[PDB]
RNA sequence: UAUGUUAAGUGGAAAAGGAUGUGGGGUUGCUUAGACAACCAGGAUGUUGGCUUAGAAGCAGCCACCAUUGAAAGAGUGCGUA
């Protein structure tokens, strides 16, 4: 799964996902993406599994991209622990994804499994999502 | 299995997990076996064992050991290449008899006979297999074994279709080895063995010499 | 008269109580003599190979033995010189056959095919042709 | 419609240029009869240059109109497959005839023998002559 | 019959149509019967 | 008061997902030299194409998938016979 390989601070906020997407709003490697229509956190384990299932429907041919990485890291407290006494211990890594980003891209297949993979993949991901073209 | 499968099975592109690593197979999986002979059985494979199992894991794979609980004729793969293959084997024997596996006609085949130097393979001494798994030798002696093992009732009775009467020369073609088959002017004549079973369910068309 | 007709093609000349001379007639009494010695009498100089024979029976037992023509089947394998036909087609030929070999297999053939044209009806030959695979 | 009316207008001339050709014309319903059994009159008729056809009715009233034809208005209905003769006009009349008598689909009534349009009655003594 | 949320062809023999005001399946294979 | 929408008591509770509910715009094929739907008729010949099979004739499986009568008919779209 993509983690960072070493980080400068372990701890992060949460932040916030407002407003449009600052860059990545536009197909440019391949031929068909995916793209958020909503916003919201996207954890490396979705990234993995709506790949597995993106290239074992094209049996491993053509080249895939994958334009989104899970650069923060978020925390958890134990059940049974009161508020309070420090932060949380790191637990995994999440790629908040503002409206209008493009997740993932297809080329080197022809119309009719570019559009399954991506259906199969939207499935495996929070966020409403569209299949467009470039051009 | 994997072998087997390949070799008779009609979905040979039907196969099993086969790695290095501990456990790779962790699931029980059934394939039908179709000998050249037109004769049918199943082929079933289970997960392994390990030395010092705990007993709470064997109470959970007291149901995974079910297929294995009834069943007709058992092969229990040793290794021969792996000098502590005695423990190895003694172990399985108590696993088995702690799921509750006793009273099955047990065939032994020891495996990866190739990697011993200086070896007969395929022989058979007893109830004990040398063979290795992966050659078109030792496979097929391995089938006729469970030919020898599971079917010996297939007394052969020659047969009389009537020759109007369709469907019973196929039929006594799928479930049958014909020796020979015959045409005469007042039906057909065939010649071949059946199951004890199709004695009774088709006696009246047999035809005594 | 005539009940069934059943085309029933068998190996003319050495006919013997095969399935191909057997349940096609086996509905109608056939008999040995009406299904071997029926066409080994009317198969007299065309015994040998295997030709087709559409035949006959009424209400009462009748050999209606009408031999057919020596079809292209059997005379594609003297033509083209291969008692195995070559099921790679366009894959691969087993044999090939002379171009005025073929001729003679249609002009003799020629009386029995309804096509106006002899031209055209050589061309038929070439579907037969490429049928076996060998030319 | 441009490649549809040239084709269709091309095809419709042909008939009219045939009919005028043809020293006579004929036609019978083929409804109700093997595929092979006109093909068995055709390949008589084939060595006698007395191949006939069947095109889509508005077609075939289109050459009719324009061909000097005065009496078929009303031979345009029902399967048509209009035979045209211009060598021998008694032998694909009694043609028409000969399969009449084995096969009774074959009721032949159109006859433009001379550029004239007999009627129904009148073809009968023409098919039979 | 099988009753889900999700009710959508599985073969090319499968029709959608509506009765009582929801949408169901019929097919000629019994298996494939959904509703809504 | 004027012009429209909803048939769900939605109005007056709740998502991913599913759908010939309904109204409004756009792009288009075919058609009175006759469009879709129905009814009548046809739907064939070499030929049971080759290989494999006890058995393979369009329809167990793989290979090219022709010419012929004709305006149409596929070396056959689904049933069925071992
Ligand atoms: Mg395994
Ligand atoms: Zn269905």
């Amino acid at each position: 799964m993509l983690v960072p390989k070493r980080v400068k601070y372990r701890r992060e906020f949460r932040g916030n996902m407002r407003g449009r997407a600052k860059g990545g709003t536009e197909v440019a490697f391949g031929e068909y993406g995916l793209q958020a229509v909503e916003a919201s956190w996207i954890t490396n384990r979705q990234i993995e599994a709506a790949r597995i299932a993106m290239t074992r429907y094209m049996k491993r041919g053509g080249k895939v991209w994958i334009k989104i990485f899970p650069h923060k890291s978020y925390t958890s407290k134990p059940i049974g622990v009161r508020m309070g006494k420090g932060k949380g211990a790191p637990e995994g890594w999440v790629s908040p994804v503002k409206r209008g980003k493009i997740m993932f891209e297809i080329a080197g297949v022809p119309e009719d499994v570019a559009r399954e993979a991506l259906r199969l993949a939207a499935h495996k991901l929070p966020v409403k999502t569209k299949i467009v073209k470039r051009e | 299995m994997n072998g087997l499968v390949r070799a008779y099975s009609e979905t040979a592109d039907k196969q099993v997990f086969e790695k290095d690593m501990l456990f790779a197979t962790l699931e029980t999986s059934v394939r039908e076996i179709v000998l050249p002979d037109n004769k049918q059985f199943l082929l079933t494979d289970t997960v392994g064992f390990v030395s010092k199992l705990p007993h709470q894991l064997v109470k959970a794979f007291r149901s995974t050991l079910e297929e294995a609980r009834d069943a007709d004729l058992l092969i229990h793969v040793v290794d021969y290449s792996d000098p502590h293959y005695k423990t190895m084997m003694k172990t399985t024997e108590e696993t088995l008899k702690v799921v509750g596996v006793e009273d099955v006609p047990v065939i032994y085949a020891y495996n990866k006979a190739d990697l011993l130097e200086d070896e007969m393979y395929p022989k058979q001494t007893g109830n004990t297999i040398i063979f290795s798994a992966r050659e078109e030798e030792s496979l097929e002696f391995l089938t006729e074994v469970i030919r020898k093992e599971l079917f010996a009732s297939y007394e052969k009775a020659t047969f009389l279709i009537p020759f109007e009467a369709g469907q019973v020369v196929a039929y006594l073609n799928e479930h049958a080895d014909i020796l020979e088959t015959e045409y005469l002017e007042n039906g057909t004549q065939i010649v071949a063995e059946v199951s004890p079973a199709d004695l009774q369910k088709l006696a009246e068309y047999q035809v005594a010499e | 008269k005539v009940i069934k007709e059943v085309k029933l093609q068998i190996p003319a000349g050495k006919a013997n109580p095969a399935p191909p001379v057997g349940p096609a007639l086996g509905q109608a009494g056939v008999n040995i003599m009406g299904f071997c010695k029926e066409f080994n009498a009317r198969t007299a100089d065309q015994a040998g190979l295997i030709i087709p024979v559409v035949i006959t029976v009424f209400e009462d037992r009748s050999f209606t033995f009408i031999t057919k023509t020596p079809p292209a089947a059997v005379l594609l394998k003297k033509a083209a010189k291969v008692e195995k036909g070559s099921g790679e087609p366009n894959k691969t030929k087993v044999a090939s056959v002379t171009r005025a070999q073929v001729q003679e297999i249609a002009e003799t053939k020629m009386p029995d095919l309804n096509a106006a044209n002899v031209e055209s009806a050589m061309l038929m030959v070439e579907g037969t042709a490429r049928s076996m695979g060998i030319t | 419609m441009s490649k549809v009316l040239e084709a269709k207008q091309s095809a419709v001339e042909e008939i009219k240029t045939k009919l005028s050709a043809s020293a006579s014309t004929v036609i019978v319903d083929y409804r109700g009869l093997n595929v092979g059994e006109i093909t068995d009159l055709r390949k008589q008729l084939r060595d006698a240059g007395i191949e006939f056809k069947v095109y889509k009715n508005s077609l075939t009233r289109r050459a009719v109109e324009a061909n000097g034809y005065e009496g078929l208005e009303g031979a345009l209905t029902g399967p048509n497959a209009i035979a045209f003769s211009n060598e021998d006009v008694v032998a694909p009349a009694k043609i028409l005839n000969d399969f009449a008598k084995d096969h009774e689909a074959l009721e032949i009534k159109a006859g433009v023998i001379e550029g004239k349009v007999a009627s129904l009655e009148e073809i009968k003594a023409l098919a039979t002559l | 019959m099988k009753v889900r949320p999700s009710v959508k062809p599985m073969c090319e023999k499968c029709k959608v149509i509506r009765r009582k005001g929801k949408v169901m399946v019929i097919c000629e294979n019994p298996k494939h019967k959904q509703k809504q």
